[PDB]
RNA sequence: GAUGUCAUACUUAUC
């Protein structure tokens, strides 16, 4: 009755969305066809774990909040550990008498900037598709380069300051480069000094 | 033989910075960096996996003069 | 330990007839072997290329209908 | 200490004769 | 002073060694006294510029052989014999245009480098310990 | 990871 995943992979015209436990269910063709749609979402990896998603970041190291540039260009946030810095040194006597007669005027910075913060100054956030969904890992996986050009911590490793001019600024594997020939695994990419001019392509590599 | 072994890496090198190193040459596949889980350091070695022997070995040959922290990168075949 | 094993669904023999007929403990370490450089270079002597359509794969005739069909 | 002299030499000091 | 107690960012204690969680104070001090913390406590420049320079003129010999150059030095009376090095000529005190060619060059202590330029790529081995002899006795050097 | 006794803490403008 259950049919094994060559033959899930055979039927359908998408192996790719094709899974091992899919084999298994009540319908593998409507599950196939389910999940090789247009704009189908993915079913989430927790699904098949036992720590219920919130059990992972245990002793991992997190910041307490970040704060954007219009809620820090206001003044509050300061004021906010001015006030929680005077507050954690009175003792109890000194929060019983402040209860009677309290001193007004805590920090009194503005009444207008708030405003010109939130409706003048607002910046859009950084948001990002329905399709992209959330794990437990993506909060760390940010490795997710161009052929041609390379970083500043990558020239700072290697010792090669970018330049306009093409003497130094190609890295000293570009001898081999004129010596051996182009790259196969790239016959549009272009490098200057070899097939491409010395003052006009700066960016010391271009794929053309 | 589309496997490229690169020795004689520091430490704080990282393998996006290895990957975008390794992209000048050509585009590669896979790269596997083997580090110790119990102290998460690398142990200075790497494995560079492109989509053909010839890119590999094209690859491999025109990274014999390579200077990564002051350290030369060596690139061997495996 | 023993539940260790027996709640990670460890101790459990796994044939892969794609690498050399293997031996594999565990459904989850297979799945992050079959996504490996050892499985991918037991699946580059018959020809197939590294896809995510041969992830599922585990005999030979399988692997090579479907590299045929696509 | 043929090593550490021949390390230690000046080879810029080039006179064709 | 335990290392494993540690402060999470919703103001609780965290302990990383068995991985466990505690809401206030007084479950951080009780959980390290027991059978899963016991557990994973026992589960877990001078040779340089001291060398002296007269610079005196030196005398070789060249002669074109078949199957080597015989430099003339005087007695230094020390062990230090003199070596010889091929470099190129993109590196010079002046740096003179059209220099796509190499020199040996042969230096001792108390005497001058002797340079001698090869027009040609490889005719013979530049090596010291390979073809280069230095007689004491004598006190003539050799190189072939 | 499950089980069974104890403790701590949290939520739904609950009373």
């Amino acid at each position: 009755n259950r049919f094994t995943v060559a033959e899930l992979k055979q039927l359908v015209a998408r192996p790719d969305v094709v899974e091992m436990h899919d084999v298994t269910a009540q319908d593998p063709k409507l599950l196939v066809h389910l999940k090789a749609t247009r704009n189908s979402v993915p079913v989430p990896r927790h699904w098949c774990f036992k720590r219920k998603y919130l059990q992972g970041k245990r002793g991992i190291e997190k910041p307490p909040f970040e704060l954007p540039d219009f809620i820090k260009r206001t003044g509050i946030q300061e004021m906010r550990e001015a006030l929680q810095e005077k507050e954690e040194q009175k003792t109890m006597k000194s929060k019983m008498r402040e209860k009677v007669r309290p001193k007004m005027g805590k920090i009194d910075i503005d009444y207008q900037k708030l405003h010109d913060a939130f409706f003048k100054w607002q910046t859009k956030p950084k948001l990002t598709i329905h399709g992209d969904l959330y794990y437990e890992g993506k909060e760390f996986e940010t490795r997710l380069k161009k052929p041609g050009d390379l970083s500043d911590e990558l020239r700072i490793s290697l010792g090669m300051p970018v330049g306009p001019n093409a003497h130094k600024v190609p890295p000293p594997w570009l001898i081999a480069m004129q010596r051996y020939g182009p790259p196969p695994s790239y016959p549009n990419l272009k490098i200057p000094g070899l097939n491409s001019p010395i003052p006009e392509s700066c960016s010391f590599g271009y794929h053309a | 033989d589309a496997t490229v072994y690169v020795g004689g890496l520091d430490e704080k090198v990282s393998e996006p910075l290895l990957w975008e190193l390794f992209l000048q040459a050509g585009p590669v596949v896979n790269t596997h960096m083997p580090k110790d889980r119990v102290t998460g350091q690398h142990q200075g070695y790497g494995f560079v996996e492109f989509l053909s022997e010839e890119d590999a070995d094209y690859a491999i040959k025109i990274m014999n003069m390579i200077k990564l922290y002051g350290k030369p990168i060596r690139v061997n075949k495996a | 330990p023993y539940w260790l094993y027996k709640l990670h669904g460890l101790n459990i023999n796994y044939n892969c007839e794609i690498c050399g007929n293997y031996t594999y403990r565990g459904p989850k370490a297979f799945q992050r072997h079959f996504a490996e450089w050892r499985h991918a270079h037991g699946m580059r002597c018959l020809g197939i290329p590294n896809t995510a359509h041969f992830a599922n794969v585990t005999q030979i005739e399988d692997a090579v209908s479907l590299w045929a069909k696509l | 200490k043929e090593r550490v002299a021949y390390a230690q030499i000046d080879w810029h000091d080039f006179v064709v004769v | 002073k335990d290392p494993y107690f540690m402060k999470n960012h919703l103001g609780s204690y965290e302990c990383k060694l068995c991985l466990t969680l505690h809401n206030n104070e007084g479950s951080y001090l009780a959980h390290t006294q027991g059978k899963k913390h016991q557990t994973n406590l026992a589960r877990r420049v001078e040779v340089k510029k001291f060398v002296k320079i007269g610079r005196p003129g030196y005398k070789v010999t060249k002669q074109r052989d078949s199957e080597l150059f015989q430099i003339d030095y005087p007695e230094i009376a020390e062990g230090i014999m003199p070596r010889h090095r091929f470099m190129s000529a993109y590196e010079q005190r002046i740096e003179p245009p059209d220099r796509r060619w190499q020199y040996l060059l042969m230096a001792a202590e108390p005497y001058e480098t002797i340079a001698f330029k090869v027009p040609s790529r490889e005719i013979d081995k530049a090596e010291g310990k390979f073809w280069t002899h230095w007689n004491r006795e004598t006190k003539q050097f050799f190189l072939q």
